C-alpha cells in the first residue's frame, strides 16, 4: 500500500508543472485521491480531490481555474497539472488517499517541493519596524524605528501614514524630507540601515498605521507597519 | 560605598517598626539621606529626608506626624521610626544617599518589605 | 508640585532595537535636575542618568539622556536582555521630589 | 477572489501552540472546531521535519494501524483531545488535527511538541 | 478560621529571627501546624511540623539544627525560631494548618518575607567567559574569551587551569605574562574589558577547565570557567 | 614555596569548623593571604583576605558575620574560622598567596572539602509537574499533570492555586475532592503515581501558578509548579 | 548580478534530470561556472566546473561518468545533465560563478532540491541490537539483545555469526531453533519485539560479529550487529 | 565502484563543530588544511536555514562588499581563522570554509554558531 | 531510617581522626554496623565491623592495629577512631547498617572524604614511560621513552634495569652518562621533558623491566616501567 510521487522543482512565475502519484497495493480505480500542500514553515492545506466517475472534482479557491486534477485508472496514476504558477504556490505538495470514515488520509506520498521564483541568489532588502504597537496619548511623542537588512543606497527610504479604510499618505521621503503639507511635528532621520520617524507631539488624528518603504533598487519593499493607537 | 539596610517585616495595624541603614565608604556625617518607598505594583515615592545639623528634616504628607527620621553620625547609621502603621504604609522601603547635582540618588539600600495587615 | 508623566507605559522590543523613553514635566525642571533609574524585578533602583544628561559611573554608553525644561528623553541604543526592566524618571529641582510612573521595557 | 458564499469553513484551533516536555511525561493536545464536526470525522496527524504527515487517530478516537497504544484521541462535536500518555524521544514532532465532515476539508494550525 | 502571621524582615547572615502565627476560629490545640516557605521566584517547600502534646516534631534537612518550631496552646500561637540564617533562607514564610485527609493545607497565613543579606550589592566587576564548552582535538587551537562589565584597571587579569580533583594552576597574570613553567603555547592578551586566552596547539594534558580572574579592586571576582574537552 | 592545608570534613547545619594553612618557602609575615572556595560543579569564588598589620581584612558578602580570617605569623599559619554553616557553604576551600601585579594567586593549597549536611537523602517522594508553562486563552481547557516517583499512599495529593503576591489557596485534596467554594470547573483525578488537574473552561481569574502536594508521609513535598498564563 | 536557477524535483532511482542556470548582469562568457550541492543536514560539496572556449570541464569523483556540465553562451545559460541518479544524489544544487582571487563563489543561485526516491518512508521493521560492542573473556557468557520496532509475526527472527572476510553463518532461526551443526552453547529466545542470543561459555572461535534478522514480512531487515571481542 | 579516488584533495577541518554564545560575545572559528593552501585562496561562507550560502571572506582576509566590519578573516598556509568580533542576532548560522587553490575545490564541514 | 555521618577532612600523615555516624529509625542496639571506604577513582572496600557485645569486632588487614571501631548504643552512634594515618588511607568512608540475609548494606551514610597528605597545591614530577611493552628479538634496537610532566632541572634523570627477583641496576644517570660496567650498547639522551634510552643491539640478557627516575627535587619519582620481551 504505497503512493510513489514524482515531479516538482524550481519554476518561473507563470510557468507550468505536472505532478504524478503512482499507487499500488489497493483498488486505485475506486479510491478518492486528494492533493494537499504545505507552504514553507506553515500548516497543511487541502488543494484538490477526484473520485469515481459520477462524482464532482473539487478545488480550493487558491487553485481553482489554474490547476487540473486527473487520473488514469489503467496506470493507477494520479495527476496534478499546475498552470499559471505564482509565488504563493510555493509549497511541498502531497498526494494522499482519502478513506473518509475508514482512515481519513491514511496513505501519503512522500511529497515534492514546488518553488515558484524568478529571483537570484538572492535577497530583497528586508525592512523591520519597531515597535509593532505604540499606545500613547495626545501630546506625547511617538518614536518609530525602521531597520533594513542591507544598506539603503542614497537613503531612498520613505514613511507613510495609513488610516483605516484610506489609502496611504506620504509623510517623509529621502529619509529626512518632509512632504508638502505635512505638519512640522513629523520628522525623519537616520541613514544606511537605521531609520527613525518621530512625531513630536501627537494629535488625535495621528493615530494610524505607519509604514517605511525603501525604493533604492528594482525590488521595492515595505516594512510591516507600526500601529500607533 | 554601600548602605546596609535592616528591619521590616509583617506588623499589625497601629503597630510600630524601626528601620536601620548602616553606611560605609563615604563621609556619612555630611550626607543628605532619604527614605523612599514603593508599594507592591506601584511606583517610587519619596518618604523623608535628613541632612546636616542646621537644616530642616522633611516628611511627605502621608507620613508626617507618624514617622520620624533620625541619624547617629557616630555610628554612621540612618533610622526611620514608623508608628501608627496602616495598610497603606505597606511598601518596600529604601534608604538612599542624595547627591543632588552630583548624582541624585546615586547609592541605594537593597530595600526591606514592610507589610501592615491583620 | 511637579508632575512627571512617562510614555509609553509599555514598550515591547527585541534585543538590538532602540528604546526611546519620554519624561514630561508639568513645570520647568530647574537646572535640569532630572534623573533616570533602572529597576529589575526584586532589586533596588539603580542610577543611570542624572542632571538630565550625565551618565553615572559604570553605566554603559548605550544609555543616553537628553532634553531640558519640560521634555526629557532616555535612549537605549541597543537593547540587551539585561536592559528589560522598568525605568523611572525623577526630578529633584525642589523640596518635593517626584517620580514618573515608570516605563516597562519588555 | 472567492467561489464560496457568505458561508464559513469549519475553523480548527489547536492549543497550546507549543508544548515543551521531557520523555516519560504526558502530552495533552486540544483541537477546537468553530462548528460541530458531523459524525466526529476528525483525525490527528504526526509530522516530523522533512517528512510527510503520518496518520495517528481517525474518527476522533480510532487508533490507526501500527500506532502505539500510548496515543489516544477523544472528544466529540466541537471539543477534541489527543493524548500521548508517556512521551518517547520519537514522539517530538508537530501534530495537526483535521476535519473531513464536509466538502471543504480544513486543518488545525498545529501544536509543536518539543 | 484564620491564621494571623507576624515577624520577618531584613537581617544579616548569621543573624536570628522569630516568626509568629496566632490562630482563631478553630480548636488550635488539636491541629497539626506546619511552616512552608517559598524563595523568590521558586516553588513551595516544606520547612517544619508540630502536633499534639506528645510533640513529635519534624524539620526539613536544610534547617535541622538551625530552626526550632514550637507552640503555645494557651495563646493559640505557633512560633518558628530561625538561627544561623544565610542567603538560602531568603523566602516568604507561611504558617499553615494541616488537615490531612480532610483538607491538606486548608488554612494559610498571608506570609512574611524574610531576607538575609549583608549588603545591597553586588556592585562587583562581572567576568563573562565564552564559550562555556569547547570540544576540540589535540593539535587544534583553543581561543577563550573573558569579557568584563567594567574596565579592569592596570589589566590586572589572570588565567588559571584546573584539572579534575586538583587545585587551580596559574597560567597568565597581568593579562599577558606567562607564569614560570607555563609553556609558550599558552598566551594571554587584551585590555580594558576584552581579554582572551589562546592555546596554540592543544596537547592531551591541556584539556581542563580555565578561569579568568580580575584583581583590580578589593572585591576579587572570577569567571564561571570554560571547559576544554 | 608551598601552602600545606589541613582541616575540613563533614558537619551538620549550624556547626562550626576551623581550617589551617601552614606556609614555607617565603616571607609569610608580609604576604597577603586569601581563602577561595569552589562548590561541587561550580566555579571559583573569593572568600576572605588578610594582610599586614595596618591593613583591612575583607570578606565576601555571604560569609560576613559568619567567617573569621586570622593569621599567626610566629607559626607561619593562616586560619579560617567557619561558623553558622549551611548547605550553601559546601565547597573545597583553598588558601592562596596573593602576589598582585607579580603573580595574582601564584601559590595555592591543595584544598580541603567542607560538606554541610544533616542527612544523605534524597529518598523523598519527588513530584514532577508538566508542563512547566501553559499559554492558553480564556474558555480553553488546561490539563495539568503531576507524576510521583513512588506511589502516593491513600492518594493523599492536593492541588493549590497561587497568584502573584498572595498565599496559596487549596483547590483539590485527596486527589479528587474539591475544597469548599472551589468552582466546579476545577477537577482532580488519578491515583498511585499519576495525577491530573483539569480546568474545564479557563476564566481570566484562573491564570496563576498551580502546585501539587503529597502528604502521604512525614516528609511533605511539592511539585515545582505549572504556570498557566 | 543574478543567477536564475530552474529545474529539479522528485525522481526515481536510475532516472535523469537537467538543471539550468540563467545569468545576467555580468560577462557570462568570461566567467568560470561551477555547480555545488548540499545533502540534507550535510555540508557543501563541489560537483563540477566549466570555463571558456578551450572546454576544460572538471567533475567530482562521485559524479564522473554520470553528470555532464555544459554552457550556452548565446543564451547566457549553464546546464547540468544528471543521469544514473541515486538516493546519494539527493541534495540542493546551487549554480555559482567562480571569481577565484577576485571573489571565490561570489554569486550563487538560490538552489533547487533534487530528491531521488522510489517512495521510501518506512513500513520496514527496525531491529536494534545492543550493545554495539562486548569485551569478554573465554569461558564467560555473552548475552545479546535484538529489539524490533514492531511485533515480529510468527517469531520469524534469525541470528547469524560473521567472522572477518567470511560469509555469515546461520546460528538460530525461528527465534529459538538451533541450526544444523551449531554447538549447544548457542541459544536464542524471546518473542514479539524482544529477542536474545545467549552464548553460554565463550570459546576463542566465538569472537565475531553477530546479526539478528527478521523475515516476517516482504521487507526483510537486519540488526546492525554486535561485535564480541 | 570508483573513478580513481582518492586522493590529493586538500582536507579542511573546522573546529569546533558547535559554538553556543550570546549576542555581544566573540565567535572564533578555526579552519585547518591538510596541506598548504597556495596563495591563501581560502574563503568563508555564511548559510542560514533554507537559504543559499553568502560570501563573507575570500583570499583568507578580504571582507566582501557589504559584509559588516565585525567579520574578519586571518591566517595563512594551513591555519585560518574567522572572527566575529561581537555577535549580533542575525549572525547565528552555519559557517563554511572553502579552499580554491587547485582543481579539486573542497569545503569544511561547517561550524554552527547557535 | 537514616545514618547521619560526620567527621573527616584533610590531615597530616601519622595524624589522627575520628568519624561518627548517628542512627535513627531502627533498633540500632541490635544492628551490625560496618565501615566501608572508597579510594578516589577506585571501588568499594570493606574496613571494619561491629555487632552485639557477645561477638568480636573485625578489621581489614589494611587498617587492623591502627583503627578502632566502637559504638555507644545509648546515643545510637557508631565510631571509627583512625590513628597512625597514611596516604593509603585516603578515601571516602561510609558507615553502613549490615542486614545480612535481610538487606545486606541496606542503609548507608552519605560518606566523608579523608585525605592524608603533607603536600601543597603543586604536584610531584610525573614520569610516563612508553611503550608499556616492547616485544623484540636479539640483535634488534629498543627505543624507550620517558616524558616528564615538568622540566627536569639539570637533566637529573636516571635509567635502571631490573630482572625478575633482582634489585634494580643503574644504567644511565644525568640523562646521558653511562654507569661503570655498562656496555656501550646502552645510551641515554634528551633534556627538559623528553628523554630516551636506546639499546643499540639487544642481547638475550637485556630482556627486563626498565625504569626512568628523576632526582631534580626533594620528592623523587619513578616511571612506571617499560618491559622488554
Amino acid at each position: 500500500v504505497q503512493l510513489v510521487e514524482s515531479g516538482g522543482g524550481l519554476v518561473q512565475p507563470g510557468g507550468s508543472l505536472r505532478l504524478s502519484c503512482a499507487a499500488s497495493g489497493f483498488t486505485f480505480r475506486n479510491s478518492a485521491m486528494h492533493w494537499v500542500r504545505q507552504a514553507p514553515g506553515k500548516g497543511l492545506e487541502w488543494v484538490s480531490s477526484i473520485w469515481y466517475s459520477g462524482s464532482n472534482t473539487y478545488y480550493a479557491d487558491s487553485v481553482k481555474g489554474r490547476f487540473t486534477i486527473s487520473r488514469d485508472n489503467s496506470k493507477n496514476t494520479l495527476y496534478l497539472q499546475m498552470n499559471s504558477l505564482t509565488a504563493e504556490d510555493t509549497a511541498v505538495y502531497y498526494c494522499a488517499r482519502f478513506a473518509g470514515g475508514w482512515g481519513a488520509y491514511d496513505v501519503w506520498g512522500q511529497g515534492t517541493l514546488v518553488t515558484v521564483s524568478s529571483g537570484g541568489g538572492g535577497s530583497d532588502i528586508v525592512l523591520t519596524q519597531s515597535p509593532a504597537t505604540l499606545s500613547l496619548s495626545p501630546g506625547e511623542r511617538a518614536t518609530l524605528s525602521c531597520r533594513a537588512s542591507q544598506s539603503v543606497s542614497s537613503n531612498y527610504l520613505a514613511w507613510y501614514q495609513q488610516k483605516p479604510g484610506q489609502a496611504p499618505r506620504l509623510l517623509i521621503y529621502d529619509s529626512s524630507s518632509r512632504a508638502t503639507g505635512v505638519p512640522a511635528r513629523f520628522s525623519g532621520s537616520g541613514s544606511g540601515t537605521d531609520f527613525t520617524l518621530t512625531i513630536s507631539s501627537l494629535e488625535p488624528e495621528d493615530f494610524a498605521v505607519y509604514y517605511c518603504h525603501q525604493y533604492s533598487d528594482i525590488s521595492p519593499t515595505f516594512g510591516q507597519g507600526t500601529k500607533v493607537e | 560605598v554601600q548602605l546596609v539596610e535592616s528591619g521590616g517585616g509583617l506588623v499589625q495595624p497601629g503597630g510600630s517598626l524601626r528601620l536601620s541603614c548602616a553606611a560605609s565608604g563615604f563621609t556619612f556625617r555630611n550626607s543628605a539621606m532619604h527614605w523612599v518607598r514603593q508599594a507592591p505594583g506601584k511606583g517610587l515615592e519619596w518618604v523623608s529626608s535628613i541632612w546636616y545639623s542646621g537644616s530642616n528634616t522633611y516628611y511627605a504628607d502621608s507620613v508626617k506626624g507618624r514617622f520620624t527620621i533620625s541619624r547617629d553620625n557616630s555610628k554612621n547609621t540612618l533610622y526611620l521610626q514608623m508608628n501608627s502603621l496602616t495598610a497603606e504604609d505597606t511598601a518596600v522601603y529604601y534608604c538612599a544617599r542624595f547627591a543632588g547635582g552630583w548624582g541624585a540618588y546615586d547609592v541605594w539600600g537593597q530595600g526591606t518589605l514592610v507589610t501592615v495587615s491583620s | 508640585d511637579i508632575v512627571l508623566t512617562q510614555s509609553p507605559a509599555t514598550l515591547s522590543l527585541s534585543p538590538g532595537e532602540r528604546a526611546t523613553l519620554s519624561c514630561r514635566a508639568s513645570q520647568s525642571v530647574s537646572s535640569n535636575y532630572l534623573a533616570w533609574y533602572q529597576q529589575k524585578p526584586g532589586q533596588a533602583p539603580r542610577l543611570l542618568i542624572y542632571d538630565s544628561s550625565s551618565r553615572a559611573t559604570g553605566v554603559p554608553a548605550r544609555f543616553s539622556g537628553s532634553g531640558s525644561g519640560t521634555d526629557f528623553t532616555l535612549t537605549i541604543s541597543s537593547l540587551e536582555p539585561e536592559d528589560f526592566a522598568v525605568y523611572y524618571c525623577h526630578q529633584y529641582s525642589d523640596i518635593s521630589p517626584t517620580f514618573g510612573q515608570g516605563t516597562k521595557v519588555e
